């Protein structure tokens, strides 16, 4: 054995590690992703001190790693957030969410009328960056909106 | 004897200001103190030849509060209607020989001023005639706003909502523009803006008024919020919730409101105030539904009853 | 005054024995001595979300001869019904600003105890909701027992028919549960027959019951003989006709029935008593319907009127 | 086989110009010289979930043209679909066990693309899914524009009406944006224009457009006048009235059009070109029509025929 | 000719083990070697009296595939049938004088029995009559268990949900009772159970059934996994509720079952196997539903066509 802790308030090992997310923008990834899904151990912190000035969650999951149009798709929830992975920080480049060119799964169709709703079918919108916008345009229905829209309805 | 005897309530623009006062006056007074018996050998007929069943039964309650009789039909489908054979003409020449009053509620615009002519010295009060008049609910709205702000000048009026088909905010503006000094918000989306037959009018009385995109950008001046149903009919489903936006209420956008502040809404208010909203000081739209008992008595207690009451 | 003044009456269950006792004597004394001015100036709303005809009638029969006044509507698809889209909370929130009690027949379960949370100060009379309670009936069921039999303790009660889905003899049997020294005898087809939790209460209270394939096994020690509907949707149509079998009643039955009994029934009895039997001293259904009025006037005198008739 | 074989017709945006010019050769081809035997062993759905008889007519009549065999419906409350909570995409991995292809109308925008995911290897044809797309309708119409004027580039296309809701237009405005030198003139209300989006669009590829309130204005100068359908349950009754103004074409104001100029139209004219007009040279929009014969045949055969037609 | 030739096709229990693996085998050759020609000349009549889409469109897909002609209809208030008094009889006597073969489908129970007495000499082919019999179904089911099971003897078959009134698992149990070494299980809440008459019949033939609570009781040991449709429209909302429990399936349950199981439904599923089972090597009810064209195909041929197939 050469693990060497018994702490349940904030350890590590070979496990990815999101940092620096948002206020109230942690619990929804947990939701939104289904991270608690797993057998894996996770260690989480909310509210707690950030940048010298601010509030912030914190999500530690170990024995898992992230890909690339993964950590990406928290782009749109967690922007400024890092993705440090960590089997011992055998990360290589500056592991930053980038706007995904499609998000599934998660967001919701505004549009009452989308056939999306009532189906055995996943969401996906297609993403294209707006000056002061988002535009995420449904796959099914083909309608366009703000992310602002998408995320309040 | 008082102005509005046996007179026919048609238009909010056949009353003139005195009217207006008048009507509620005597709404006030009635308030303070029912006068049970006062219509008690009247009977009222209340045709709704398009259901409404809220504004129907308040106009019904109204009647039997002041000791009235009602006969009537919400022939929305279900009665021996006239199978687009009889005329309203001749539907009103019979039911005019048989009652004391006719309030009702039609489909056409022009109905209730159609029925005047055929009436004999029974008066007509319009329950609503397509997207023209409700003479009542913006009795009921000016009633309410002179109630909680104590008058009906030197106010500061926002609308929120569909303002292009709202025909009861048409009527509300048109009604405080009869006061002076009164400042107007308009928060509609573009393509529901208020008419600008409306603006020319205010520009024309040198009224104060402006548009806005949310209801955050006037909500620290508002006196009055009046918040419009938006049927999602009137754009496409993509198009209503793409605009939705903010011309929803919740309670979180009330931080910054005036202590006098009313949230006013002629109802079936589903998509546009959020019930978090209910609790709040400012919802009065439950308050302003109670008021058309109110407006709606005094309306009937002036054009049947010749001395003034209280 | 009265303990059920200002009350909602909403389940039988919330009802103690003597709420039941006050309720029954006061029906006697209106019945015996009626007051037709009690109510005078009072506006009651009868709100039928969904459609029953002869319970509408007899609640709103009961307003008029206590003299208060009726507004309404029996929504039953011809009103302004709020398009699936107000709710029933708005509704009521809107409507118990106009009228002095509610009584409110509605498809779901637990509408009326809903209306109770949005009412002001204005009682709830509950006419019916979904599969749960239906007050009233199990008040004029009793206040007929107690009339014919002169008691409502030491009876031999039978119910025939759909045990199962017939919630009007669920709420019976609980409500004669309340008594002492009480006889069941239930006669129903095995897939209709009464709910489990109905046998283990009366075990609980050590009241007698016992199960019985025929009328004619108990016809001798009967008091009440309850005859509940059956719709032949319940089953299917060869199931039913199958079981139909002398769970329909019909005058020779009665050859060896004691002189008091009375047969009950909810109504809509098309298929379940014969017409031959309208004639006997025992047909007591229509003498049941007609002491609805009694025990709804009661209720209302009850709650909108602080102290006790007669 | 040829580049649409196998391959599911939903969206004309996923139409290269490579297609559209591929599937325009084909209808011209068929018109010339018709296969009616091309498709005999072959077995097609037409599934109108939303009825629509004139494009169903015309889809199914293409079918036969090819020798094809038909089964469907209209789920107009015609059939048992759908009931309580049965999927479409259970009723597509039914029929797709059935059929060689799906011919299917939705009231819901993204219906077509769904069943693509549940008909395996099966091809679905979109004739039309909610407000979103409606492919062969675009088809036809192009064809018909090259077949009259000979080419889709470098033309003079006027579009009347309802631009913002009919997505006729918008679907053939950015098909034709796949071809050059094309010069649009938009004439419609202002609560009708043509959307921002799709003029941004025809701005980024650099192509003129221009905006105008009558026909008139550029009656000079257009080779495709394409009249849209206006309904009356857009905008208010006086509204419509106020506007319909000349958005309506009469044979009157063809007085100074092109020889070569054709006069279009989706079909239900009634309310926006007059009689008069039908006996001119410029009316096509029964020619048009015919139309759909071709394009839906050439599809058909290009998605269940690996060779080209010959 | 074939046994079946000429033959009406009106209930499941007039076929012989002969009649059955006939059909079976026909449908298995029809399946591998297609005759689209077989019925050429032949019109066939699809009258649907009670509408039912999936099982028309199967019907009629199937004659299509053989080269027959369609007439019909879907007497769901789309025809003029039977207006006053019009009887069925003479409905068929004017029908069978048109076509070669009527497939229809009724709400009265005997229907087709009675379709057989006046249409001499025309087949009639029970698409469903009322609550009896579905002949073409039950064909169907045993078609897709011996294709996956490659027999129908000394089967473990289970059968879910409400085995009291789906006459389908009725019609299903006694046909697999027609061959040997079967052994039952039969899974549904207590208040939809299989029928005693069909457990008298098992008993009778000394076949092995057992009844359970819950599928995993048996899931190890089951061939078929028979799912049943439960209607809401049964038992009370609160009924279903507290029983669908785990009548229901989901992708879970499947852990440790048999790498032959197939797990069947009738198909109208949505309120009993969950989506995540679709993806499974187990579900095989779209499958099954696909095998209706080669069932019903094998009939139309067996009756229409003198000789067997090939
Ligand atoms: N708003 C309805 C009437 N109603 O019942 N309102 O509650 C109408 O305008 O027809
Ligand atoms: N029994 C009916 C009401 N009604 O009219 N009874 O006579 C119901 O329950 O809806
Ligand atoms: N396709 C049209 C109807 N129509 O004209 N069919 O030819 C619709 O569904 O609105
Ligand atoms: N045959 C079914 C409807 N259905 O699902 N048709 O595919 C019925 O009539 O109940
Ligand atoms: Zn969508």
């Amino acid at each position: 054995m050469t693990h060497d802790n018994k702490l349940q308030v904030e350890a590590i090992k070979r496990g990815t590690v999101i940092d620096h997310i948002p206020a109230q923008i942690g619990f929804k990834l947990l939701s939104l992703f289904k991270l608690t899904e797993t057998d894996q151990r996770i260690t989480i912190g909310l509210n707690l001190p950030s940048g010298e000035m601010g509030r912030k969650d914190l999500i530690k999951i170990e024995n898992t790693f992230l890909s690339e149009d993964q950590v990406d798709q928290l782009a749109l929830y967690a922007p400024q957030a890092t993705v440090n992975r960590i089997d011992n920080y055998e990360v290589v480049g500056k592991s930053r969410p980038s706007l995904p060119e499609r998000i599934d799964n998660v967001l919701v169709c505004p549009n009452s009328n989308c056939i999306s709703h009532a189906e055995p079918v996943s969401s996906s919108f297609a993403v294209r960056k707006r000056a002061n916008d988002i535009a995420l345009k449904c796959k099914y229905c083909e309608k366009e909106f703000s992310h602002n829209v998408v995320l309040a309805n | 004897a008082n102005p509005l005897y046996q007179k026919h309530i048609i238009s909010i623009n056949d009353l003139s200001r005195d009217d207006l006062n008048l009507v509620l006056a005597t709404a006030a007074k009635l308030k303070a103190n029912p006068q049970p018996e006062l219509l008690k050998h009247k009977v009222i007929a209340s045709c709704f030849f398009e259901a409404s069943t809220r504004t129907r039964l308040s106009f019904e309650t109204s009647m039997h509060r002041l000791g009235a009789s009602v006969v009537g039909f919400s022939d929305s489908a279900n009665t021996s209607l006239g199978k687009k054979g009889e005329t309203l003409a001749d539907t009103i020449s019979v039911i005019s020989t048989y009652v004391d009053a006719i309030v009702m509620r039609h489909p056409q615009e022009g109905a209730a001023r159609l029925a005047t002519e055929f009436s004999g010295n029974v008066p007509v009060l319009n329950a609503g005639d397509g997207s023209n008049q409700h003479p009542t609910q913006t009795l009921l709205d000016l009633f309410t706003i002179q109630e909680t702000q104590g008058r009906l000048d030197n106010l500061h009026v926002a609308m929120v909502g569909d303002l292009k088909y709202g025909r009861t905010v048409h009527s509300l503006t048109q009604a405080l523009a009869k006061f002076d000094g009164n400042r107007f918000y308009f928060i509609a989306p573009d393509a529901l803006a208020m008419p600008q037959y409306i603006l020319d009018m205010l520009d024309e009385k040198g009224i104060a008024w402006s548009l806005h995109s949310s209801i955050e950008e006037v909500m620290a001046e508002v006196d009055i919020l009046y918040m419009t149903r938006v049927q999602k009919e009137r754009l496409d489903p993509s198009e209503y919730a793409n605009v939705k936006a903010q011309f929803v209420l919740r309670a979180s956008d009330l931080h910054n409101a005036k202590a006098n502040m009313k949230v006013l809404h002629p109802l079936p208010r589903v998509d546009e105030i959020a019930t978090d909203v209910d609790k709040t000081p400012h919802a009065w739209y439950f308050q302003q539904a109670g008021n058309g008992i109110f407006a709606r008595q005094a309306l009937l207690a002036l054009v049947l009853n010749r001395d003034l009451v209280l």
